[PDB]
């Protein structure tokens, strides 16, 4: 009986891999970056890197390599799916638009063998004759490259070596040789072989074995000019080929493990080097010429060059720019100088890129006191960690507002033929017209000579020869500003007063019902130039230079009446060109051009709400792009504004949008406001770079935000966050945190940088005497941030060895105060179950932060809950409830305890209880009359549990290892004794994320029923809701419908991909929807779109309206 | 010792 639906809310910015080369064309470099289930596609060019193409896939990136076959134009891709689906991709670029073809597929899953420890590993030989994979344990699979074998047809050759760490195939070998570091016993080796693909043996190896360091872990291949192996471990970096042996051993490199590398110069005589810290270093090989005997190696050297954000991926781009693909952090673009600036660093960071990090903990808040939705994250590790806090929509924020109704109109209005601090704004009333003017926040209010103010004006701009147009309905006119005069005015021969406008700068053309007249402003008077009736009565009309001239408009757009039409004329002429009737009889209210970058658009809003889209040619015109992408149900009225570098169209109606430019599309966000209906740019003595907005009754100017459809802060901690909670009564947050210290002369930890919790404004330690119980150091702090400014207001420091693990804001008992209240646990050198921790009550009170109460605890406090009035805790494997007495002690009875180790738990408004133990999903119910917990119901079946939630009173969602999603539901049957003590899974899909929090929030408000947003270890933000039976079957038809459509990358059936896998079963996807699918109904060429929706009524302009509704979800 | 652990599981299985 269970119903759900899954919509992505953030894509993943945590970057999982990159790789550089000759994709697109051999005349191009890329920059492929790798997401979980995206890849994206750059060319490095001088200004930086220009995006090409971002594709989908049904599958987990683990495996991305370019490669060219021999007698092959460009590189091409090849892809391993974490699900083990391979295949081979093309970049085509053949028509306008661009293609990803699969030139190759097949899965190369097997039914035997464990997933070997670090990883499935794929790697090219340099001669591209074959494809190594390291799937499992003992086992090495090969495919053979050829220009067949388009399903990938494999085998599998025994590997003696049980345990392998990294593998490369080797350069310069009569035959491809694999080069590895295996652990056994005795520590670890580096050892080869031969891949004989004609008998499928391993043959012997080039070069025998030899013993490497312990912790030897990155095999690195150099190229022909040297040919051999490095291998780089700790306090260790070594060269091996043939009998060369060469070793380094800087302890420049001893701290931080090395983590990833990239090489630099083809040749391979400079590398790339990424710490686990951000340290970055150059490995240099020194080449010697011998008097006619090629190059060979003398030595090795590393040199630390700086910082960059811990790295999994590091590209040397060119020209001294890297690519710096970070995971933990925000990734970046970065300059290598030759000469070390200032603080003595080689690097220096061009460009910084938003990753939501590992997403640890979150909570929302209505934070500017509006009834939206906020989400604040505590995001990063190490001295990356940050929070993040991000809402939705665009903003603007408001400096002056005035009340003035049914404004029908309004057009800027500079005071003198020189600077652009524009004084004057009119607005046009039903049928009156009232001048303003600036003093600069100020606004009083009486005309200029020659502005008729009983007629109802449809433009207030400016034009030549200092001098200010109005085009009232009554008739065109002529104001000059230093003569002061009604320098002209046209009226229409007959006394028929004028409809529709458009008036750019230096031009006009009017319109008095089908009639059309041209009119000019050469100086200081008017000149009728043209005249033309139209087919239909004129809805609407648009001029504007489009480029090519300064004032002089070259085309137009118009939108007619009957025949619900657009169409582009030439205006000395106004002879019909190209015309394209809509459908539907619902008068166009807006039509626009406007000048982007690499496509010249135009499009077109009716009066229901309804918008359509069409690029073209200012110098001709082609019919583009064609998707009805609705907003308001008002009639939307474009604009042109200025902003940042590119300016944009902004959107009035109910539902003011903006809409901006993506790849080299266009983007569509939210404008968090009541209802616009007029708006007009600025630049003002008062209010400059702004814009104007009248709504139902009231006049507003401020200033546009950001770009995105989702807008993002960063607060920088400079350490790692753990958890977090909104304090409402106190207007503030609290946050563990930790930090890692190191050895001092002293024996005592120093610090590596200052972070949060040492810069704070104030701070305090923790005085407990409540114990008597070279090296690195975790210290807990718990830090109180301002919900405003989010500066670090106080930081706690708890005891040596202290871990807060767990952190709650509540009230108590009958105690009025909210407290912070924060579960620790002492730990110590090693003892691996912790047997000692405090559960300790904080007040943050007018200014400071107070330690209230104390209680000591015999565990680790995994986890703890407000529930009715007590303090809910997991203690190691005890469930204690504890008491807030009236003299403000903590207190339990020992007798009521527990037998569970809630890694996790939720709550329900009732005396419920969602916890896991040993690898299972639990209910729990207070009985009073025992003081206990009862255990209504559980879920057996194994499920490493990551995180959990009540969706409500009888369903249970759940979240596990193996990047699985599933609901948990009680037994509605007899037996209630037997079949009701096991709750149900009643749902599952593959989410293909791993999520560490779930809580229940949107950020939508101001169809579907409920709503709980997650985060993600790799950034991810998701939302679920609960769904009827028509819908979830609805949608279900859908997808089946959708994927025989929908084309998918390497050929993947999103079947294989969303069932539910782990290693004990692969059930099929069960009360689940991905609107992620659901969604990309909307992308779709119209062909396909009635291919699907072949048959409740049964049409796809009742269908693209379903699925919209749900965009709005989120 | 399952607390570190666990913070490694969080960060991405580190």
């Amino acid at each position: 009986m269970s119903y759900n639906y899954v919509v992505t809310a953030q894509k993943p910015t945590a970057v999982n891999g990159c790789v550089t080369g000759h994709f697109t064309s051999a005349e191009d470099l890329n920059l492929l970056i790798a997401k979980n289930t995206r890849l994206e596609i750059y060319v490095v060019t001088a200004e930086g890197l220009r995006p090409v193409k971002e594709v989908g896939m049904y599958g987990k990136i683990a495996v991305m390599e370019l490669f060219r076959p021999k007698g092959e134009s460009k590189d091409l891709l090849f892809i391993l799916t974490a699900k083990y689906n391979a295949c081979i991709l093309e970049y085509k670029q053949s028509g306008e638009s661009i293609d990803i073809i699969t030139r190759a597929h097949g899965n190369v899953q097997d039914r035997i063998g464990r997933p070997s420890e670090t990883g499935i590993i794929g790697i090219i030989d340099p001669e591209c004759r074959m494809i190594g994979l390291r799937l499992y344990d003992g086992l090495f699979k090969v495919i053979p490259l050829d220009r067949d074998n388009k399903e990938l047809k494999a085998f599998n050759i025994r590997l003696e070596e049980l345990h392998v760490i990294d593998v490369k195939f080797l350069y310069g070998c009569q035959a491809p040789t694999i080069c590895f570091v295996y652990q056994d016993p005795q520590g670890r080796h580096v050892k080869t072989y031969e891949v004989s693909l004609r008998e499928k043996e391993f043959n012997k190896g080039p070069w025998k074995q030899e013993n490497v360091e312990a912790e030897a872990s990155m095999v690195i291949a150099v190229p022909e000019p040297f040919g051999g192996a490095i291998i780089i471990g700790q306090e260790s970096i070594t060269y091996h080929n043939g009998d060369k042996y060469l070793a380094i051993a800087p302890p420049i490199i001893k701290q931080s493990t090395i983590v990833c590398h990239n090489r630099v110069d083809p040749n391979g005589s400079r590398y790339l080097l990424g710490d686990m810290e951000g340290r970055l270093f150059m490995l240099l090989l020194e080449k010697e010429e011998q008097m006619d005997g090629t190059v060979t190696l003398k030595d090795l050297r590393v040199e630390l060059l700086g910082e960059t954000s811990i790295a999994e991926c590091l590209t040397y781009l060119d020209n001294g720019v890297v690519f710096v693909g970070s995971r933990l952090g925000d990734s970046q673009l970065v300059k290598l100088n030759v000469d070390s600036n200032e603080q003595g660093s080689y690097v220096v960071a061009m460009e910084t890129f938003t990753n939501l990090g590992p997403i640890v903990d979150m909570c929302v808040v209505d934070l500017e006191r509006q009834g939206q939705g906020q989400l604040v994250t505590c995001s990063g590790a190490f001295k990356e960690g940050s929070l993040r806090i991000i809402r939705n929509g665009i903003g603007i924020h408001e400096h002056a507002s005035i009340d003035l109704p049914g404004i029908k109109g309004l057009w800027p209005l500079r005071s003198d033929p020189n600077r652009e601090t524009y004084d004057t704004l009119v607005l046009s009333f039903v049928g009156q017209t009232r001048v303003l003017m600036l003093n600069g926040e100020e606004v009083e209010e009486t005309e200029l000579m020659g502005f008729v103010d009983d007629q109802q004006t449809f433009f207030c701009g400016n034009v030549a020869h200092q001098q200010l147009i109005q085009i009232t309905s009554a008739s065109v006119r002529l104001v000059s500003q230093e003569p002061k005069a009604l320098v002209s005015e046209w009226k229409e021969p007959q006394a028929k007063n004028i409809s529709v406008a458009s008036c750019n700068s230096s031009q006009v053309v009017v319109a008095v019902g089908r009639a059309l007249y041209y009119l000019q402003i050469h100086p200081q008077e008017l000149r009728q130039i043209s005249h033309t009736e139209m087919e239909h009565e004129v809805a609407c009309l648009d001029i504007t230079p489009l480029g090519d001239s300064n004032g002089l408009s070259p085309l137009c757009a118009i939108g007619l009446w009957t025949d619900i039409s657009a169409r582009i004329l030439k205006l000395p002429s106004f002879e019909l060109l190209h015309k394209e009737m809509l459908g539907g009889e619902i008068i166009p209210r807006s039509i626009l051009m406007t000048t982007f970058e690499s496509s010249h658009y135009l499009l077109c809003a009716l009066g229901d709400g309804a918008l359509f889209y069409f690029g073209l040619n200012i110098e001709t015109g082609l019919l583009s792009d064609r998707k009805k992408v609705t907003l308001g149900t008002q009639p939307t009225v474009l604009r042109t504004f200025r902003s940042l570098s590119t300016t944009n169209v902004f959107a009035c109606s109910d539902r003011p949008t903006v809409i901006y430019s993506s790849n080299h599309k266009l983007v569509f966000s939210n404008v968090n406001l009541k209802e616009v209906n007029y708006m007009c740019p600025l630049n003002s003595d008062g209010y400059p770079d702004s814009l104007a907005l009248a709504n139902n009754s009231t006049l507003t100017i401020g200033t546009i935000d950001e770009i995105q459809k989702l807008h993002i802060r960063t607060v920088p901690l400079y350490e790692s966050p753990r958890k977090i909670c909104y304090q409402e009564v106190s207007q503030c947050f609290g946050v563990l945190s930790s930090r890692i210290e190191v050895q001092d002369t002293s024996g005592g930890t120093t610090a590596l940088r200052p972070s949060a919790s040492t810069q704070a404004l104030s701070s305090s330690v923790s005085s407990s005497k409540l114990f008597s119980s070279g090296e690195e150091v975790e210290v807990h702090n718990l830090l109180i941030i301002d919900q405003h400014t989010f500066e670090v207001l106080h930081a706690h420091q708890f005891l040596q060895n202290e871990y807060a693990l767990s952190l709650v804001s509540c009230k108590l008992g009958k105690d009025p105060n909210t407290y912070f209240i924060v579960g620790t646990a002492m730990v110590y050198p090693e003892e691996a179950e912790p047997k000692q921790g405090r559960i300790v009550v904080f007040q943050y009170s007018d200014g400071k932060l107070q330690t209230v109460a104390e209680k000591e605890v015999k565990g680790a406090v995994y986890s703890m809950v407000e529930f009715n009035g007590k303090l809910l805790a997991s203690i190691n494997s005890t469930v204690r409830l504890y008491e807030w007495t009236t003299e403000k002690d903590v207190r339990t009875e020992c007798n009521h305890y527990n037998n569970i180790m809630a890694l996790y738990l939720k709550t329900k408004g009732d005396f419920i209880l969602v916890g896991d133990l040993m690898r299972s999903v639990l209910l729990l119910a207070y009985k009073p009359m025992e003081g206990n917990f009862e255990e209504i119901a559980r879920d057996f079946n194994p499920n490493w549990m990551s995180a959990v939630e009540i969706l409500d009173d009888d369903n249970f969602l759940g979240a596990e290892n193996a990047f699985n999603l599933f609901v948990c539901q009680k037994d509605s049957a007899a037996t209630t004794d037997e079949e009701r003590q096991h709750l149900q899974e009643v749902g599952l899909f593959h989410l293909g994320e791993f999520v560490n929090v779930f809580c229940h929030g949107s950020l939508v408000m101001q169809p579907t029923q409920g709503s709980v947003l997650f985060g993600t270890v790799n950034g991810m933000i998701g939302l679920v809701t609960s769904l009827s039976e028509s819908w979830y079957n609805l949608l279900l038809d859908m997808q089946n419908r959708l994927n025989k459509v929908i084309k998918s990358v390497g050929k993947i059936e999103h079947s294989f991909w969303r069932s539910f896998h782990t290693e004990r079963k692969t059930e099929p996807a069960t009360g689940f929807i991905d609107g992620d699918l659901i969604e990309s109904f909307l992308d779709i060429s119209r062909p396909k779109m009635q291919e699907v929706v072949a048959n409740r009524e049964a049409t796809a302009d009742d269908l693209i309206k379903v699925v919209e509704e749900l965009t709005r979800i989120h | 010792i399952l607390p570190k652990v666990l913070h490694k599981r969080t960060l991405g299985l580190s």
